[PDB]
C-alpha cells in the first residue's frame, strides 16, 4: 500500500516467462497469448443421450 | 468541533468540486464545520481506490 508504489523488475521477467510457456496437460494444448489468455485450446462438444 | 471527513474525485471533475465548495460555503455553520481532505485519484482503478 505503501505510496507511491514500486514494483520491482524481475516481476516483468517472471511474466514473460509464464506466458511463453506451453505445455501438455490434462485440457489439452496448453499455450498464452501476450494478454495471457488461453490459446489453442480444444472444446470437446458433448451430447447426452440415452446410454 | 472540527469534523474531518475525506473525499475523493475522479481527475477531470471539475464542475463537482465546485459544486462542493459552494456547498461548503452555503451549509457552513458556528455550530461545526466540515474539514475536507480531497484526493484526486484515477477512479477505475480498484488500486488507486484503496489506497
Ligand atoms: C493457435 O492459435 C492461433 C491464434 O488464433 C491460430 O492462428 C492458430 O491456427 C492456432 N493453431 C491451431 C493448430 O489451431
Amino acid at each position: 500500500l505503501a505510496n507511491p508504489a514500486v514494483p520491482w523488475g524481475q516481476g516483468v521477467e517472471i511474466e514473460r516467462a509464464l506466458k511463453q510457456v506451453q505445455v501438455e496437460g490434462l485440457s489439452g494444448n496448453i499455450k498464452f497469448d501476450q494478454n495471457g489468455k488461453r490459446i489453442n485450446y480444444t472444446i470437446n462438444i458433448m451430447e447426452l443421450k440415452t446410454n | 468541533n472540527s469534523i474531518q471527513i475525506g473525499g475523493l474525485f475522479p481527475r477531470g471533475a471539475d464542475q463537482e468540486y465546485s459544486a462542493f465548495r459552494v456547498g461548503m460555503v452555503q451549509f457552513s455553520t458556528s455550530e461545526f464545520r466540515l474539514t475536507p481532505h480531497i484526493d484526486n485519484l484515477e477512479v477505475a482503478n480498484s488500486f488507486a481506490v484503496t489506497n
